[PDB]
């Protein structure tokens, strides 16, 4: 009955960086410290997640795609960031966002401007964040 | 043969089967891994005297100007 | 013959500087009264460092181990590996080895193993953030004190890898009249083998009693874990005050032994410092030794660094007469013009020094 | 191979789902969920 | 003086415990290089 | 077992020329201390 | 052997094996015995403290609003005078007994003090909470010294060492860590118990332990060795109080069924 | 009593030089006074300012 379900909720039926480096430089320049967690949004292939994983003590990923959390699931497969990592799957406008305390996010622009709002009205936001974006808006 | 004797060593020190079994410490187990990889490797059963040539090489590998003449006693 | 001089006092100090010169001593009387008389173990194993990076040199322990005689070589230098005894630290030996690695045959690069820490040596941060910008000030551009492996008393277990690409004739003159204005104080707070908390509450006392100034305070939390954590677990702070306009830094450091409060120490190191700061005019204490022997081997010209009335005491007078027999040079002191404050201007001479060891 | 995608889903632990109404449920279909008096009596 | 060729290995233990470190590693991996009907 | 040991040393001595080599003909066409952060967890 | 029940107090002697006298009470949490003997402590849900006297064959007086919550955890110093106790309000309460029981002063906390427990020497007194970490403060100079950090879920007992070098700790995430006072420091975590640890035990004078968990077992260890010398199954019901006689001789272990069995070495 | 011609006669010791114009370099740490009396003494920031900016 689990997979039904799986198949109730989503119906199973996105554009992808070339450049790791400038997505390591994201990493950096959000300076996230071990203390401190992290919230990531649309990790996709995730390898900026994973990056983050190093650094942060925990982290909580939200996919839009189901089988693109099955492909990170696979990737990070018997590693000990596995375990510190959460993946959420399915939208999270709907649900109230964990406390985080920086945000790292290949949000898509369709439904961007709307998470920021909620990001900005979150209680107890975060001090830092950084989404990636388009240009114009 | 050596596969005989080797399976029964590992069982009997616990290295094999499952663990969740219903119905000894781990360093301990170190320790057999130890115990049990030398036994089993004769040419390092028993092989016949100089097969092997470490306690000549290891020998070998044991074998500036103005010097600190120390007359201390 | 040999300059004879009496006890172990500025051991390392009358053996350095003899490998300036060049010119041979003899220390006699190491001790002779003590139960256990005669060179100990560290200062025979610096002996034995000064001959892996001179070469040539002639070294006699006597009978008793109560007198040396010291021949000095030319300083060569290389690739090398030491063993510190478990009595003194890294710290002990890296200090006067800074004394020696810019004028060289060949680049520094030894390995440093053994304890790194203690209540009366230098740390590694005093080294790091605290001589060896003075190196900088003195020409020695390129100068790096890599940290492996740190090893907390009583165990040790550390590493420290120096490095000194930077080979200078003679370090460059000295003109420093003023008294440098600190623009900002870091520092690092360092643990091992124990919690984090530790070296937060050791910033926790740092903070509180330099909060009152009105500077930026970043001490750096830095702790380890793991394989390179050392043997023994232990925890030190070092704060330095930062004086960006003309580089110059001044740095107080001690370390936290069993049963002590990290919040006690961390206030202990604050106000070190600035009672650090109230008794210096351009150099502190633990750098002034560190400044004036490179101006005593600098070009034949006179150069001028300001010192507090703090500084000249007993220290500063027998170092200045050790440089005196061996050197031969006097350091003058002429009164500041100004009244705010009574410091001193000290006039130094180099004696036409150079590197003759390197090749050209 | 989406079945081999659903399964995978559900082996790893550390996953929640999100279905159109507003709470959090795991890949099994059930609403996925210290206290001083339980820990010690 | 100069030697001409390569000289024969030495097979001391920790070239040993090397190889056999690598065995374990591609059997943990089942990592094997042998053929298969085709 | 001294061929052994020459041959490892004349491979080291060629293998340090060509790096120096290569320093030069690159030289004539920051924070030195990143690896304590790695090194400080473990 | 004093042995605290919900509703009553059982006293009884080792050597007659019969209830010398039963004090009637309320839900007792923990049970501690006052300086010389002659009385005892008891500890409430309710939170008031509990006065008892041996001689007297009942309690002397109940201080109601001694706490305000449950007296969770409740300890003596050596020389006896100064009471501390550990409770749900997360406030540490301070007691000096006279010829009557008076609250010297109050430590404000964080967090719920799990278990409350004071050094022989009296020097200092580590703190259980729910946060998962134990804060010791130095009892002489009511100042704060270390915290426990590392345990997965609280504490459930702590113990201290005759040299009072070595803390050892038992947690609800059922590894049993020791510390070294000297800096604070792990010398070896243990998953002894495959449930949580109720109770740890020092062996006086040796730096041996004793546990009790939840799964019935009690397990013997000794330090330098850092391995359990003896494993004990006779509790048919998981076992919640474990204690250990002044002499060291017998280990009293007593089971959620009722039954009070005491261990004794050969 | 200038300090210059003191600290160039051998004869006086560097202790007792000290003492009319008003130990051992192994511990690089320099001589200090006591936490307490240290700790009154910087219960400000004063006498300090000028050093810094």
């Amino acid at each position: 009955s689990a997979e039904k379900h799986l198949s109730s909720v989503f119906k199973f039926n996105q554009h992808i960086l070339k450049n790791p480096l400038v997505a390591q430089g994201i990493v950096d320049k959000a300076q996230i410290r071990p203390s401190d967690v992290v919230l990531e949004v649309g990790p996709g292939t995730g390898n900026l997640t994973v990056r983050i994983l190093e650094q942060a003590k925990n982290v909580v990923a939200v996919e839009m795609d189901p089988r693109m959390a099955a492909e990170l699931t696979k990737r990070v497969r018997g590693t000990p960031v596995e375990k510190k990592l959460e993946i959420m799957l399915g939208d999270f406008m709907k649900t109230e966002l964990p406390y985080f305390d920086i945000c790292i996010s290949n949000t898509p622009y369709q439904i961007s401007s709307p998470l920021v709002f909620k990001l900005i009205n979150q209680p107890r936001p975060p001090r830092v964040s950084i989404l990636m974006f388009q240009r114009e808006f | 043969s050596q596969l005989k004797n080797l399976k029964a060593a590992l069982k009997a020190r616990g290295l094999t089967g499952q663990t969740n079994v219903k119905s000894y410490d781990r360093e301990e187990k170190k320790k057999a891994i130890a115990e049990i990889r030398e036994e089993f490797n004769p040419f390092e059963a028993v092989g016949k005297p100089g097969i092997s040539k470490q306690i000549g090489e290891e020998q070998r590998k044991r074998a500036k100007r103005g010097g600190v003449i120390d007359k201390r006693f | 013959k040999y300059t004879t001089f009496q006890g172990s006092q500025n051991f390392r100090l009358r053996i350095v500087l003899a490998t300036l010169s060049g010119k041979p001593i003899k220390i006699e009387k190491i001790r002779s009264g003590d139960l256990n008389p005669g060179l100990k173990d560290y200062e025979v194993s610096f002996l034995r460092l000064i001959e892996s990076v001179t070469n040539g040199s002639v070294i006699e322990i006597s009978y008793t181990g109560t007198t040396v005689i010291y021949r000095p070589g030319i300083i060569v230098g290389g690739a090398s590996t030491h063993i510190c005894p478990s009595s003194k630290p890294v710290g002990y030996f890296v200090e006067p080895m800074l004394y020696l690695a810019p004028f060289s045959k060949k680049k520094f690069s030894i390995l440093f193993k053994g304890i790194t820490a203690s209540h009366n040596d230098a740390g590694i941060e005093a080294i790091k953030w605290g001589l060896m910008p003075v190196m900088e000030k003195f020409g020695v551009r390129e100068c790096a004190l890599h940290t492996l492996k740190r090893g907390s008393p009583p165990l040790g277990g550390g590493e420290v890898h120096l490095v000194v690409d930077s080979l200078i004739a003679q370090p460059i003159t000295m003109h420093e009249i003023d008294r440098p204005i600190i623009s900002s104080i870091t520092g690092v707070a360092y643990s091992t083998r124990v919690s984090p908390s530790l070296v937060n509450r050791m910033i926790d006392g740092a903070k509180k009693v330099l909060k009152n100034l009105q500077c930026e305070v970043n001490i750096t939390a830095d702790v380890w874990r793991g394989e390179n954590s050392g043997k023994s677990p232990g925890w030190g702070i070092t704060l330095v005050a930062q004086s960006k306009q003309k580089g110059w830094s001044y740095f107080a450091e001690d370390i936290g032994d069993a049963g002590s409060i990290p919040e006690e120490l961390g206030e202990k190191v604050a106000c070190q410092l600035l009672e650090e700061i109230s008794k210096s005019a351009a150099v502190g204490r633990n750098q002034l030794p560190l400044a004036i022997v490179y101006m005593v081997i600098g070009k034949e010209d006179i150069g001028r660094l300001r010192i507090n009335k703090e500084q000249i005491d007993e220290r500063f007078i027998i170092l200045l007469r050790d440089i005196k027999k061996i050197f031969n040079t006097e350091v003058f002191l002429k009164p500041v013009d100004e009244a705010d404050n009574e410091d001193m201007i000290a006039t130094i001479k180099g004696i036409g020094f150079t590197n003759t060891s390197k090749k050209i | 191979k989406r079945n081999d995608v659903v399964d995978t889903l559900s082996k790893a632990k550390n996953i929640t789902v999100i279905n159109q109404k507003g709470e959090k449920k795991d890949v099994s279909g059930k609403t996925k969920k210290p206290d001083s008096t339980n820990i010690k009596l | 003086f100069d030697r001409t060729a390569k000289p024969v290995p030495v097979i001391t233990s920790e070239v040993t415990e090397s190889l056999e470190d690598m065995i374990r590693r591609r059997i943990q991996d089942s990592n094997f290089d042998d053929l298969q009907r085709r | 077992f001294e061929a052994r040991q020459r041959i490892e040393e004349k491979n080291k001595e060629s293998s340090d020329y060509h790096a120096k080599m290569a320093h030069i003909v690159n030289t004539i066409n920051k924070n030195k201390y990143e690896r304590e952060r790695k090194l400080r967890g473990g | 052997l004093a042995t605290a029940s919900n509703g009553s107090l059982k006293i009884w002697n080792i050597k007659t094996h019969k209830c010398i006298r039963t004090f009637e009470c309320g839900y007792a949490l923990t049970c501690k015995f006052l300086p010389g003997g002659l009385l005892v402590i008891l500890g409430t849900r309710n939170g008031e403290l509990q006065l008892f006297d041996l001689a007297s064959s009942s309690l002397l007086d109940t201080i109601e609003d001694a706490h305000d919550a449950a007296i969770w955890s409740l300890d003596l110093t050596s020389d006896g005078k100064r009471l501390v106790t550990g409770s749900a309000d997360k406030t540490v309460k301070f007691w000096d007994f006279k010829v009557k029981l008076h609250h010297d002063t109050t430590l404000e906390l964080t967090d719920d003090i799990l278990c409350v427990r004071v050094s022989p020497d009296d020097r200092y007194l580590a703190i259980s909470l729910l946060d998962n970490t134990v804060k010791v403060f130095f009892l002489d100079s009511m100042k704060f010294y270390l915290s426990l950090y590392g345990h997965k879920l609280p504490v459930l007992s702590i113990d201290i060492s005759f040299d009072s070098k070595m803390i050892i700790t038992s947690s609800a995430d059922k590894n049993i860590k020791i510390w070294g006072l000297d800096f604070g420091d792990c010398h070896k975590s243990l998953f002894a118990h495959q449930d949580s640890i109720m109770n740890v035990k020092f062996l006086p004078q040796s730096h041996n332990f004793f546990s009790c968990s939840k799964d019935a077992v009690v397990k013997y260890w000794d330090g330098e060795k850092f391995e359990c010398i003896q494993k004990l199954y006779a509790h048919q019901s998981e076992v919640w109080a474990l204690a250990v006689a002044t002499d060291g001789g017998f280990v009293v272990s007593s089971s959620h069924d009722h039954s009070i069995r005491i261990w004794e070495e050969t | 009593w200038n300090i210059g011609k003191l600290i160039y006669m051998d004869n006086i010791s560097p202790e007792e030089c000290i003492r009319r114009w008003r130990v051992d370099l192994e511990k690089f740490v320099p001589y200090f006074d006591t936490f307490e009396k240290l700790a009154k003494k910087w219960k400000s920031v004063d006498a300090i300012k000028e050093r810094f900016l």
